[PDB]
Order: C-alpha cells, then sequence, then structure tokens
C-alpha cells in the first residue's frame, strides 16, 4: 500500500492521497494505479503528450536546418560589418577593399532578386516592382572573374570567421581557456555543446530533486504538530489529575 | 453531487476508451479526489493541445524561412558556402547545437551570453536552495525525533506515577 | 506556540529534570522529618511505660 | 485547520490556565501545609522534653 | 516478526540518528571555524549577488 | 524471524543506554519520514564541505568576475560598432540621394 502511494504521488504529484485513503478504500486505489499510465506526468492524457513530443522533435529538426543556414547569414554580416568598418578607419588592403565591394554587391543583388521574385506562381501576368525583372539586377553584378574571386576567398574568410565565433563562446563559457593555445581551444570547442547539455540536464535533475525535498518536508511538518499535541496531551494529565487532584489529596490526609 | 459524479464518469469513460470501468469505493472523498483530478487534467489537455498545435505551425513557418534563406545564400555566395572542410563544418555544427541547447532565438552574442549566465545562475540558485532545504529536513527530523523520544518517556513516566499514586491511596 | 507550552509544562513537573514530581520537594521534605520526629517520641513513650 | 482543531479538542483546561492552577497550587502548599508542619514538628520536640 | 521489527526499526532509527549525533560532538569542537565560514560564504553571496 | 547475535547485542546495549525504546506505532511514524533513498548522511556539512563550498563560492565569484570583463569589452566593442555603423548610414543615405 505505501508502494501504491509512492507511486501515485510520483505521478500525480497534485493529488493530495493520504495512506487513509487507499486503506478505506482498496478498489480505488486500483482505478489510481490504472489512471497513472493514462495520465502523463504532467496530468495531461499520455496520446497528447507523445504527440507534443513528437511534434517537438519535429520542430528541432526543422530549427537545425534553419539555424545552420543563419549562422553563416549572421556571419557573413558580421563580416561585412567588420570590413565597413576598418574601412572607414583607412585600414583596409586594396584587396580586402575589392573583396568587400564584391561581397556586399552580391549579397545586395541577391536580397533584391529575391525581393522582385515573389516565389509567386509565373503568372505570365505579374507587374514587377518598378517593371524590374531578375534579370535588370543581374546585369549589376561585378564581372563573372571578380565574383568568382569573390565566393572562392569567401571560404576561406568564413571558416576563420566561425573558428573565432566558436572560441568566443568558449572563451565566455570558460573564460580559464582564454590563456590556452588554439589548438586546446578547439578541442574544448568540439566539446562545448555536449558540456551546455550536461549542465542543463544537471539543472533538470536538480530541480526534481528539490521537488522530492519539498514533498518530504511538508510531510515532516504535517506530522509534527501532532506529535506535540499527544506530548502536551500526555502532561496535562500528569499535572491535572495526578498532582493538583490525586497527590493533593494524599498529602492533605 | 449528482453533477460532479456525472462529470467523473464521463471523464473515466473518455480515460478508458472500450474498457469496462472498474469498481472502485465511491465516498465522498473518492468522488472530490477524481474530481479534482479530472478538472486537472481537461485543463492541461486543452493546454497542450494549444501548444501542440502552435508547434505544428512553427515547425512550418522555421521550414519556409530555412528554404529562404538557403535560398539567398545560395544565390548570393553560390554554392561554394556549403562546402567548408571538416573543420568548418564542426565549428558550425558545435555553434548550431550550443545555440539549440540554449533554445536561443539565433546565433548572436547577444542571445548566448545572457542564455550562458541565466544556466549559470539557476543551477547555483537550486543547488543552494536544495541545500537550504536538506539543513531544514535534517533540523525537522530531529525535533521530531526528540519529540516522539519525548512522548514515550512521558508515557512510562506517566503509567509509574500513576502506579505510585495509586499505591499512596491504598496506604492513606 | 505549541512548542513553549510544552516546555512551559515540562520545566514545572520536571523541576529535577529526570524525574516527574507530584509533591511539592519543600513539603515531601516535612514530612518525612515530621515522620523521623515521632518515630523517636513513640520510643520515648514506650521506653517510660515499661 | 486539523492541527488547531485538535488543539481545541485537547485544550480542556487552557495550558496557560493549567499552569496557573498549578503555580497557585504550589504557593498554598507552601503558605499553609509547610508552615502547618513545621509547627507540629516543633510541638513533638517539646513533647520529647516533657517525657 | 513483531519483536523483530522493534529491535530492527530502533537500531535502524537510532543508528541513523546516532549517526546524526555522533557527527555533532565532533562539531562543536569546530564551532568557531564554522561560523567564520557561515560569516565568510554570507560575504560571498552578498559579492555574488552584487555582481 | 532470526536476530544475529550482533543485533540482539545492539538492541540490549541501547536498551542499557536509557534511551527510550520507539514502539512499533512511534517507529511506524518516524520510519514513513524516512525516504528509503539513500540521502547520504547528511554528512554534516564537514567544515570540509563549508571550505568547499567557500572554495566553489570562490570560484564562481571569479568567474563571475571574468566574465563581466569579457562583457565589458564586448559592450564596448559594439558601443564603437554601432557608432560607427551610424557613420555608414549616414554615408549610404549620401549614396541614396545621388542615386535620387
Amino acid at each position: 500500500m505505501a508502494q501504491t502511494l509512492q507511486y501515485v504521488s510520483s505521478r500525480l504529484s497534485m493529488l493530495q492521497i493520504d495512506e487513509e485513503d487507499l486503506e478505506r478504500n482498496a478498489q480505488f486505489g486500483k482505478v489510481l494505479i490504472e489512471l497513472c499510465p493514462l495520465l502523463g506526468p504532467n496530468g495531461g492524457s499520455a496520446n497528447l503528450n507523445r504527440e507534443l513530443e513528437e511534434t517537438r522533435r519535429e520542430l528541432l529538426l526543422q530549427r537545425k536546418m534553419w539555424m545552420r543556414s543563419e549562422v553563416i547569414y549572421q556571419l557573413v554580416q558580421e563580416m561585412l560589418l567588420d570590413l565597413q568598418v576598418r574601412k572607414l578607419e583607412g585600414s583596409l588592403t586594396e584587396e580586402e577593399r575589392k573583396f568587400q565591394d564584391g561581397l556586399q554587391q552580391c549579397m545586395l543583388v541577391s536580397e533584391c532578386s529575391r525581393l522582385l521574385t515573389a516565389d509567386s506562381v509565373p503568372p505570365s501576368d505579374s507587374t514587377s516592382i518598378l517593371g524590374l525583372d531578375k534579370q535588370d539586377l543581374l546585369d549589376l553584378l561585378p564581372p563573372n572573374m571578380l565574383v568568382l574571386w569573390v565566393r572562392d576567398r569567401l571560404q576561406k574568410q568564413l571558416e576563420e570567421a566561425l573558428k573565432k565565433k566558436c572560441f568566443t563562446f568558449l572563451s565566455f563559457h570558460q573564460p580559464e581557456t582564454d590563456e590556452e593555445g588554439d589548438v586546446l581551444r578547439a578541442a574544448k570547442v568540439l566539446r562545448l555543446a555536449s558540456t551546455l547539455e550536461d549542465e542543463k540536464r544537471r539543472l533538470q535533475n536538480e530541480q526534481e530533486k528539490h521537488q522530492e525535498m519539498r514533498a518530504l518536508l511538508e510531510k515532516q511538518q504535517e506530522i509534527y504538530p501532532h506529535v506535540l499535541l499527544r506530548c502536551l496531551s500526555l502532561l496535562r494529565q500528569a499535572a491535572s489529575e495526578l498532582r493538583l487532584r490525586a497527590q493533593s489529596d494524599i498529602d492533605r490526609i | 453531487m449528482d453533477e460532479k459524479s456525472t462529470k467523473i464518469i464521463m471523464w473515466l469513460k473518455k480515460m478508458f476508451g472500450d474498457k469496462p470501468l472498474p469498481p472502485y469505493e465511491v465516498n465522498t472523498r473518492t468522488m472530490e479526489i477524481l474530481y479534482q483530478l479530472a478538472e486537472w487534467n481537461e485543463a492541461r489537455d486543452k493546454d497542450l493541445s494549444l501548444v501542440t498545435e502552435d508547434l505544428k505551425l512553427k515547425s512550418a513557418e522555421v521550414k519556409a524561412e530555412a528554404k529562404y534563406l538557403q535560398d539567398l545564400l545560395t544565390e548570393g555566395l553560390g554554392p561554394s558556402y556549403t562546402n567548408l572542410s571538416r573543420m568548418g563544418n564542426n565549428y558550425l555544427n558545435q555553434i548550431v547545437d550550443s545555440c539549440l541547447a540554449l533554445e536561443l532565438k539565433n546565433s548572436s552574442l547577444s542571445s548566448y551570453i545572457p542564455a550562458v549566465n541565466d544556466l549559470s545562475s539557476e543551477l547555483v540558485a537550486i543547488e543552494l536552495n536544495n541545500q537550504e532545504m536538506e539543513a531544514e529536513l535534517t533540523s525537522l527530523r530531529k525535533k521530531l525525533t526528540e519529540a516522539l523520544v519525548l512522548e514515550k518517556s512521558l508515557e512510562r513516566d506517566l503509567k509509574k506515577a500513576e502506579e505510585q499514586c495509586n499505591f499512596e491511596k491504598a496506604k492513606v | 506556540k505549541l512548542d513553549s507550552h510544552l516546555k512551559e509544562l515540562r520545566d514545572f513537573m520536571y523541576p529535577e529534570g529526570n524525574t516527574l514530581m507530584l509533591t511539592t520537594p519543600e513539603l515531601s521534605g516535612e514530612f518525612h522529618q515530621l515522620g523521623s520526629q515521632l518515630e523517636k517520641l513513640n520510643h520515648i513513650t514506650v521506653e517510660i511505660l515499661g | 485547520s486539523k492541527t488547531q482543531r485538535a488543539l481545541q479538542k485537547n485544550t480542556n483546561p487552557d495550558t496557560d490556565a493549567l499552569l496557573k492552577s498549578l503555580s497557585d497550587h504550589y504557593s498554598l502548599e507552601l503558605d499553609e501545609m509547610v508552615p502547618k508542619m513545621q509547627r507540629l514538628i516543633q510541638q513533638c520536640e517539646k513533647h520529647q522534653e516533657y517525657g | 516478526h513483531r519483536t523483530v521489527r522493534k529491535i530492527e526499526g530502533n537500531l535502524l532509527w537510532y543508528q541513523q540518528l546516532q549517526h546524526t549525533e555522533a557527527q555533532r560532538t565532533a562539531e562543536e569542537e569546530q564551532q568557531q571555524r564554522r561560523k567564520q565560514l557561515c560569516k565568510e560564504i554570507l560575504e560571498l553571496r552578498a559579492e555574488l549577488h552584487h555582481l | 524471524n532470526v536476530v544475529p547475535d550482533e543485533k540482539l547485542q545492539a538492541f540490549n546495549t541501547l536498551k542499557e543506554s536509557g534511551k527510550p525504546v520507539l514502539d512499533e506505532k512511534a517507529l511506524d511514524e518516524v520510519l514513513k519520514t524516512f525516504s528509503i533513498s539513500k540521502v547520504p548522511a547528511i554528512e554534516e556539512v564537514a567544515i570540509e564541505k563549508l571550505e568547499e563550498e567557500v572554495k566553489a563560492l570562490q570560484k564562481q565569484k571569479n568567474l563571475h568576475i571574468r566574465r563581466r570583463n569579457k562583457l565589458q569589452m564586448v559592450e564596448s566593442g559594439n558601443r564603437q560598432m554601432c557608432l560607427k555603423s551610424k557613420d555608414k548610414e549616414e554615408e549610404t543615405g549620401r549614396a541614396f540621394q545621388e542615386v535620387l
């Protein structure tokens, strides 16, 4: 019976069920045990919880794909901003300037091309903004030799930027790593995501422990006052019935 | 009582489906517990349905945006942005996986920094709170043990005292 | 409050800390002294009659 | 509420009332009984001298 | 069975208690250091909260 | 039904120690309060644990100081970048007026 209570209390943390309830109502306890699998740990229906977990997995996959692209996009924007700032400080080499101008122009053309191509359905009849077609924008691209050069150079710059960003993530999470060589930092970066997941898991475990301890504390706070009252009742009996009455009569005689 | 009873029976029928409802002791207390449980389940089922539908919508929206960004980058940077070196891909995966682990809106430092700080602060805060609660549990357990010992000692002393009083009463 | 009530009643009933006291210690001491003195008086009386 | 109800059922007599009764009874014994016993002790000592 | 539970239960209980107490006697001597460490911990928590 | 000679001796010692032997009811009440789980004997925060805590809090303090410094660097860097970005906005604003 104690096992049934523990099981039901762990799964149905909201139910205030005492041992007296299950002792007086044995068939009711069976019903609760049968209900526990049908009810998820959070009080929701098991089917709906399963559906929710499936839908969450799907979202995580899509998000992973989106994030991959988003990281690259952001890095490129950051790179462009950095090169722009250096261009204004007069510290940019002529090659860097050409690269910066070429890359900025390629991205801009691409962004604007898309503004025009509302992937909508060919309607052979849709009026473009300002009457511009995709081809009108492609003409504003730098010469094909410069575009290929910019794309080849970008790969090396992107990997360096990815490295710099990873090192920054690591440096913030583990500032002690800033005193370590690039090889050791690269090794630690390869574990960074797993370390963060572990820390998150640790937090979840500590929260569960907290809830358990809290449940125990509440039980003890329920039993303690009753025990004090029983002691008080015994002392009252000794004082009123024995000392003030029985013993006082004896002493007089 | 008749309305709550109807709600419980309907709810149990829904939960157990085609399986015959198991016989249980129908008393005021069992009905109250079942009723609270039924209300809680119904309210949670509603919340979970709304969350599940929203996540489906969000999954579609994220997919659409992913396609957009991929196309933008392919057209702007060429197919070569996807041909990163093994180490480059590893770095990219680690950033992505770190961001997913912290449930971030984006890969910016403005998002990563506060997330890491919050995770660290929450972990310490909860660990301290658990230590404090452990001390309180130990302290109360001691108080409870002392009180229980006292209760037994008082029961003994009272019995002895009652015997002694009876003996003296006989002498008197 | 419960703890305070319990401590106050207990202190009163257990003055020497170890034994439940039903009689006032001062009174218990006097009974013993009076019993002893009466025993002496009874000896003297028996001795004189004898 | 359960603990308060248990305190009210177990409260005849009120712990404060009971402590007062106990303290009064203690004072009564010291003022009346203890001196009476001392007087009797003294009387017994005089009777011994009479012997 | 009843006697065995009683015996084992009490032993278990007091074992748990003693274990809890024995740990304490050693502890009185270490009290000044405990107060100092507690003071230091409070000071460090306050500093951590400010940071 | 078997009580080893060791437990019997231990119990007799407990009886001799003058500690009240808890009746079955009392034991049930108190033992309920006992989570089977190995809650490790609260190793009474051994001065060592407090010391460990002080060490752990010092480590945390050092960490927060390092992270604050890093944040201040990132913040200064971003502030500079934000000012320069405003200059870009002004340059691009001029180029846009030329096109108009």
